[PDB]
């Protein structure tokens, strides 16, 4: 997948079909972060850096910073 | 083993690089620098007023005039110049006094 | 004899400021020393996060400098020329008036070449002051 | 296993580079990213393909330590500086340079006033230098 | 060698005695050179006397030709002895350095004095005559050997890299000769195995086509002053003269077997002037004789038969190979038990690093199989 | 801990040898490998025959 | 060279990496400064400078 | 600080590989020069025959 011009790297298969079919998958040994792993969304279960901090919260934080930058003088104007 | 870039200090490596690696380039660079500072290192007052200021020349305070005034005052005070000499004024001191009494 | 030409002539001990230097190197190496961080002539790295972080920071500091140091000169010139031609005349106004003038200047900047031309061309019959108002 | 880096690759796929033969090939057919032998080397396909080696805990039969006579060469010279010492020196120098550049960047983009301001409230308007002093005969 | 206050005091104390000794050596060497020059002009070949012009095939730049512009005087023993030739060579080195210093003094007037202080603080560029005792001479020789060690590896690497990147040997014997020519001094090189490299390089580059940078490196390795280098045909002339004298002396010794009767110190000096025996190695007479015989064998029978030495470039590389010490390695093997990236441990692994470890870790096969099966199922569903 | 490689690389770069590929030397040395026992037997037989001749 | 690195699959994942957190904050600033300009510069109470015809950049540069 | 280090780093692998091949070549040449020498010694039968001639048998 892509995010603008950033493309997610994909690991090339190394095992042949014959060898691959003989592999036994045991997700019990897999880490909790990567279970039901999906190449199209590998970070779905990845933990948040800050608990309770959503992406939309940061976006709104940036919007509020922009609003402050544009409106601060309207409330506290200063002389030349 | 010895290598210029790894063993020599920065000034020494710089001298070696521009003396035994790129000497012609350094020579031409010095030539061009001399030319630039000999023929492209002056700016008249009118040129500064036209293009020398970011937003334009602030005629309401004329900073160039103040700069020149400070320059000339410093020169006169330090060099002990008699600005009343006839050469500066084109007339004798007595004539200057007569003019002052007239005007 | 006075100064050594060889870099091996150490001036400090090997352990001088070891901790801070190691922390600095840790900061440098964590994201850059990776296989996927293949630079193009040392200028364009391969790590996406490097772009994501540095582009906003560069833009932010450049914009702050431009707004508070460069455009301020034009704004002050407009305020001075349009309201007496002297700094004291502008200072005779209140902060709110200066805010109004500066926001009008921002309006002009946003309009530029596609905005209405009545912002700087006085229509005939207009009662507002002309160019010779203060002359 | 640790999170440390490895031998740098420059974002090159060693299975197609011009010096591919210098990189050993493993059983899976993936050439190593380093002169060493790597069992778990892989290739990832972004816009451009790149080889990657993931460090892992692996035990290798360690030959007993030889004597210092058969591997130490005491040919050091006054000008010789080891790679480790060079790394230390450069790390310290770049730390100091980074601090200096940070200070300079802060001062330039947040404190330094632009010269020749229209209002005259900030920055210098310039002045003359090298003016004569104590040379009355000059005039 | 770096400058020191002790060496500065040594040279300052012996400055005027050194100058007087240099003047006496100048008179003696002028006499010797007058004899040699008269003999060359009288009995020299027409090409050598007339200084026949040899131009490069690409830019037609003149340079000395080994075959034509170099001549071995087989009958020089009648007029000049071997010791006189060695004295002349040593004086040529000392006179070159003194001439450079005097030129600097004349050029810069009295402003060269601090640079003279820098000069006297190091034995690298002071004449041998400035040493009035055995210990001082030993220190001076150590400084010269240090300069040779500093300079030679660069010349060797330049030659080897240029040839190996722009050409390859023709046959297996030439390949072996080329590979064994540039071995470190710790091992002994068989001159017979290495000789064909001379012909190979003659095919690649002769002494008449030597590049200016390579010439500068060679002059550095031969303790010949290089500043101002100027055109390549000046230091080239110096090198040609020095090696011509060396070849004359070598022919004399080989014909008269003087080296066998030569004493230990004189033999060591003879090897040193050939860049074969560093003083810091503390070689014995057996090793010196072995190296000298190897040098003679490398010269080959044709040298005695006709006075034609092998290619001068390859000869210089071979002789200077004795200064190519093995790369230094200091420190116990136990040091390899440490870790280099401990300072990063506190950082841990981010999401991408965890993903990479999971995919390429011991569970890599299982993850690959699961991913491929999922992709195949999705593709089948799509169709 | 691999001094020869370090020294050679540094010297090559310091003498204007920026390129990192050596196709000719590799071609000369690419097929080099330790011989098999049978190859050793054949070579020893050849050497013995040469010495006998 | 754009070879690799963490790539969030969608908006909700931008909080899974500090660098992308800063990136989304910056994007929020960028996109939210526009509505602020719309509100501020199209306000009812905004009034053109009465002396706007006294001086303008057009006469100055001309 | 930047360029020469990067090019040295790029050089390292090829040089390492070539030096390994050179060492293997040296070992191979060392092995190839080993031959078992078989010496021939005068058969004692002739000595016995000469002894008989001295015995005048
Ligand atoms: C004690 C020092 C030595 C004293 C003298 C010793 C004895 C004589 C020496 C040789 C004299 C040569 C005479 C000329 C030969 C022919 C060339 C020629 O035509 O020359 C024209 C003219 C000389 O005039 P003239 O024709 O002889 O007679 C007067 C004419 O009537 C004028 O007519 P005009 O119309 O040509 O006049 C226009 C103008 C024309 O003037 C120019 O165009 C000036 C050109 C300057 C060239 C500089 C060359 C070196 C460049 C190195 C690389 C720099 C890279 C960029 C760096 C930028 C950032 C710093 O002329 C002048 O005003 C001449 C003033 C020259 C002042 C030189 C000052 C050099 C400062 C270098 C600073 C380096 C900073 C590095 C910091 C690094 C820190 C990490 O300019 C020059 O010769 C320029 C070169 C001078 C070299 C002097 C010797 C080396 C430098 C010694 C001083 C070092 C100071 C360091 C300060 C550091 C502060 C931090
Ligand atoms: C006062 C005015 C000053 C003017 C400004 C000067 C500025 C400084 C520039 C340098 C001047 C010379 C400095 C003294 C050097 C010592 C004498 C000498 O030549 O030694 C032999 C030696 C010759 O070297 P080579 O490579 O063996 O020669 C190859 C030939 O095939 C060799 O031929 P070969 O293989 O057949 O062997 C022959 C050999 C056989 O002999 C021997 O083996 C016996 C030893 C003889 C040489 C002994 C040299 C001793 C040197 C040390 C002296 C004591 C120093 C004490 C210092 C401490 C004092 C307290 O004898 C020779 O070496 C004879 C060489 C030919 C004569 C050269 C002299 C010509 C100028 C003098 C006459 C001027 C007349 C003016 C008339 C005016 C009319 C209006 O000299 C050198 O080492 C070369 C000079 C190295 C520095 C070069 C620096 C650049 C020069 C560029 C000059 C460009 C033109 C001028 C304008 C400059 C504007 C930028
Ligand atoms: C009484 C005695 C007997 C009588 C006299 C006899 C004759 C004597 C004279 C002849 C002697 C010849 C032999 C000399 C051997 C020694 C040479 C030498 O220097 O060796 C390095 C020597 C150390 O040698 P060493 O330790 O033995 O190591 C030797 C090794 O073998 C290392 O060897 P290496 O090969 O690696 O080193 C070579 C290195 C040599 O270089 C160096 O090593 C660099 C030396 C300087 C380094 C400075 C570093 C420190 C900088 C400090 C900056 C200031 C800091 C702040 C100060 C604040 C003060 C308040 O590189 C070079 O050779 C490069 C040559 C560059 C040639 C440039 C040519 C330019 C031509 C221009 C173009 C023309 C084109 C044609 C145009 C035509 C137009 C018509 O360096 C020093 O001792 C450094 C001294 C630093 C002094 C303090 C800093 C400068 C102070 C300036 C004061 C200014 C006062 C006035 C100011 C006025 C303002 C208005
Ligand atoms: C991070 C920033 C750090 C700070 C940075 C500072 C700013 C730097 C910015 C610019 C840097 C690059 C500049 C490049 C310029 C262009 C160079 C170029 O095109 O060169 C081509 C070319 C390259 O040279 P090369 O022969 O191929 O080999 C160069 C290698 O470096 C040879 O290497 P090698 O390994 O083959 O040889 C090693 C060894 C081999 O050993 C030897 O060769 C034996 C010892 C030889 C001793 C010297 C013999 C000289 C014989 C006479 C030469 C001709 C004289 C002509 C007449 C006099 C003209 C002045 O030689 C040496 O150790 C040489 C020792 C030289 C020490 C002096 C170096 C300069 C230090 C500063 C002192 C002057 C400061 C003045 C300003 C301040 C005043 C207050 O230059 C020449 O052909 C050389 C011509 C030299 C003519 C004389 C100098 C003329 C310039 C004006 C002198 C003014 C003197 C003022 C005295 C004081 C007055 C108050
Ligand atoms: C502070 C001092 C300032 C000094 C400034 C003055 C300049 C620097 C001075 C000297 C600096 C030291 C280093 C110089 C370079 C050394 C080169 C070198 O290593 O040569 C080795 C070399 C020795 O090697 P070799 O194996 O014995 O022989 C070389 C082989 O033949 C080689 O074999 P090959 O196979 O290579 O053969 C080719 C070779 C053949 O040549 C040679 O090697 C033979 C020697 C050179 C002959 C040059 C004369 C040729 C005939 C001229 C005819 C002119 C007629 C005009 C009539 C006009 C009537 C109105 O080269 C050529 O073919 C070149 C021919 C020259 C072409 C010149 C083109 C100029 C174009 C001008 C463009 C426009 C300019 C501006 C506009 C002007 C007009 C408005 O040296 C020489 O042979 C002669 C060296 C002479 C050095 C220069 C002496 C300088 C004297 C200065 C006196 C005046 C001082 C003024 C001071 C002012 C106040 C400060
Ligand atoms: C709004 C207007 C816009 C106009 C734009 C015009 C274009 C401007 C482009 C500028 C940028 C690009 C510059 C490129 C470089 C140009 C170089 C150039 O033409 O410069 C020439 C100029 C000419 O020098 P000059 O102007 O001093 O000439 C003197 C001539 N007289 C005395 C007759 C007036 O060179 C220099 O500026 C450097 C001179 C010093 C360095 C050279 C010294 C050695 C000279 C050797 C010969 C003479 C001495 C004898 C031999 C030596 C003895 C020791
Ligand atoms: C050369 C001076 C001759 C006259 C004597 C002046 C003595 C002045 C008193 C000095 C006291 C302090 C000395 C401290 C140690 C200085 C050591 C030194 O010079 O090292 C240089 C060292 C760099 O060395 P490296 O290139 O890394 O390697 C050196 C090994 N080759 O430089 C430094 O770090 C700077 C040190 C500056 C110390 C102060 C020097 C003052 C010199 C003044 C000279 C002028 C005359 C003074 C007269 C004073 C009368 C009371
Ligand atoms: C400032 C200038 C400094 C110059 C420094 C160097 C000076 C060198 C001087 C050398 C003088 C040699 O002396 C000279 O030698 C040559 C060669 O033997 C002699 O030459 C003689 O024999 C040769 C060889 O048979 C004949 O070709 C020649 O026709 C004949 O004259 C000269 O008759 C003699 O005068």
């Amino acid at each position: 997948y892509n995010m603008l011009v950033f493309r997610d790297p994909k690991r090339r298969p190394q095992l042949s079909e014959e060898e691959r079919a003989k592999v036994v998958v045991n997700q019990a040994e897999w880490p909790e972060e990567f279970k039901d792993f999906d190449p199209d969304d590998p970070y779905k279960n990845s933990p948040e850096i800050i608990k309770g901090m959503s992406s939309w919260n940061l976006f709104l934080w940036g919007v509020e910073c922009a609003f402050i930058y544009q409106f601060y003088e309207l409330v506290f104007p200063k002389s030349i | 083993v010895y290598t210029r870039w790894k063993c020599d200090r920065l000034p020494v490596f710089q001298l070696k690089l521009f003396t035994q690696e790129y000497p012609m380039h350094a020579a031409v660079g010095i030539f061009t620098i001399i030319f630039l500072w000999k023929h492209m290192s002056h700016c008249s007052e009118e040129t500064e007023r036209k293009y020398g200021w970011w937003a334009g020349y602030p005629y309401w305070r004329d900073p160039i005039a103040r700069r020149n005034e400070t320059k000339y005052k410093q020169m006169i005070i330090n060099n002990d110049v008699d600005i009343t000499h006839p050469k500066w004024t084109g007339c004798s001191v007595e004539q200057l006094e007569e003019l002052s009494r007239v005007v | 004899v006075l100064f050594s030409t060889y870099r091996s002539s150490r001036l400090v001990s090997k352990e001088f400021l070891h901790g801070p230097v190691m922390r600095f190197r840790a900061l440098g190496e964590y994201y850059f020393q990776r296989a996927w961080n293949g630079t193009l002539n040392w200028a364009l790295p391969g790590e996406y996060r490097l772009y994501a972080v540095m582009i906003p920071f560069i833009y932010f500091y450049h914009r702050w400098h431009n707004d508070h140091t460069l455009d301020r000169d034009h704004v002050e010139k407009a305020m001075i020329m349009r309201w007496g031609g002297t700094l004291e005349d502008v200072r005779k106004l209140s902060a709110k008036d200066q805010l109004r003038v500066r926001c009008f200047t921002d309006i002009e900047k946003l309009y530029s070449a596609y905005g209405p031309k009545d912002t700087y061309l006085q229509p005939p019959g207009d009662t507002l002051p002309g160019k010779d108002f203060y002359r | 296993v640790g999170n440390g880096p490895t031998f740098s690759t420059g974002g090159e796929c060693m299975n197609t580079c011009d010096i591919q033969n210098a990189f050993p090939m493993n059983d899976r057919g993936v050439r190593s990213s380093s002169p060493f032998q790597e069992p778990n080397t892989a290739i990832y396909d972004s816009y451009l393909a790149w080889t990657y080696f993931q460090p892992m805990d692996v035990h290798i039969e360690k030959l007993p330590a030889p004597e210092a006579k058969y591997y130490q060469r005491h040919t050091k010279k006054p000008w010789d500086v080891s790679s480790t010492e060079l790394t230390e020196i450069q790390s310290r120098k770049k730390y100091f340079q980074t601090l200096g550049y940070l200070v300079a960047f802060i001062y330039l983009y947040f404190l330094m006033p632009k010269e020749k301001s229209f209002s005259g409230l900030s920055g210098p308007d310039g002045h003359w230098i090298m003016l004569p002093k104590g040379r009355p005969e000059l005039f | 060698m770096q400058g020191s206050w002790s060496v500065l005091k040594k040279n300052c104390s012996n400055f005027f005695p050194g100058l007087l000794a240099f003047a006496q050596q100048t008179q003696e060497a002028y006499g010797i050179w007058l004899r040699i020059y008269n003999r060359q002009q009288k009995y020299g070949p027409t090409d050598f006397v007339e200084q026949s012009e040899t131009f490069s095939p690409d830019y037609h730049k003149r340079f000395h030709s080994q075959d034509k512009n170099m001549w071995v005087d087989k009958e020089l023993c009648t007029e000049v002895s071997q010791k006189e030739v060695a004295r002349l060579m040593t004086y040529k080195l000392d006179m070159w350095r003194m001439a450079h210093c005097a030129g600097a003094l004349l050029a810069t007037g009295g402003y060269a004095i601090p640079f003279g202080l820098f000069w006297l603080a190091n034995d690298t560029w002071v004449p041998s005559s400035f040493n009035l005792t055995g210990e001082e001479l030993r220190a001076w020789r150590e400084a010269q050997d240090l300069y040779r060690y500093r300079s030679a590896p660069s010349y060797l690497t330049d030659t080897k890299w240029h040839f190996d990147f722009h050409a390859y040997p023709w046959n297996e014997t030439q390949e072996r000769a080329w590979d064994d020519l540039f071995e470190k001094n710790d091992v002994r090189r068989d001159p017979k195995v290495v000789r064909p490299a001379a012909e190979m390089y003659d095919g690649f580059i002769k002494f008449e086509l030597i590049r200016r940078k390579s010439l500068r490196h060679l002059c550095r390795s031969m303790n010949i002053p290089t500043f101002p280098m100027l055109a390549r045909l000046c230091n080239g002339t110096r090198v040609r003269d020095y090696w011509n004298l060396a070849w004359c002396e070598d022919y004399m010794v080989i014909t008269q077997r003087l080296h066998e009767s030569m004493t230990d110190e004189e033999l060591y000096d003879y090897a040193w002037r050939r860049y074969l025996a560093p003083y810091d190695k503390n070689l014995n007479r057996e090793q010196l004789m072995e190296r000298v015989e190897d040098y003679f064998e490398f010269l080959g029978p044709d040298f005695v038969a006709h006075g034609k030495a092998p290619n001068l470039v390859i000869l210089t590389n071979y002789v200077l190979g004795y200064y190519n010490d093995p790369a230094y390695l200091e420190g116990d093997i136990s040091e390899l038990d440490k870790n280099d990236y401990d300072h990063l441990a506190s950082w841990g692994k981010d999401a991408f690093l965890r993903r990479l470890e999971f995919e390429n870790g011991p569970l890599r096969d299982q993850v690959e199989a699961h991913t491929q099966r999922l992709l195949a199922e999705r593709a089948a569903i799509a169709k | 801990w691999c001094p020869e490689v370090r020294d050679r690389a540094e010297l090559e770069v310091d003498i204007t040898g920026w390129q990192w590929w050596s196709p000719l030397e590799e071609r000369r040395l690419l097929p080099v490998r330790l011989r098999s026992v049978n190859e050793v037997r054949e070579i020893m037989s050849k050497t013995q025959a040469k010495k006998s001749a | 060279m754009l070879l690799g690195g963490f790539v969030p699959r969608r908006f909700s994942q931008f909080n899974r990496d500090p660098c992308w957190m800063f990136f989304i904050f910056s994007v929020g600033f960028w996109l939210g400064e526009y509505p602020a300009m719309m509100i501020k510069y199209n306000a009812r109470d905004l009034v053109y400078d009465p002396h706007r015809y006294v001086w303008s950049h057009h006469d100055d540069h001309h | 600080d930047i360029m020469v280090p990067s090019f040295v780093y790029n050089k390292l692998p090829v040089i390492h590989f070539l030096q390994e091949k050179r060492a293997e070549q040296k070992l191979r040449r060392v092995l190839d020069e080993t031959y078992t020498e078989w010496t021939e010694e005068l058969d004692q039968a002739h000595v016995t025959d000469a002894i008989t001639r001295s015995l005048n048998i």
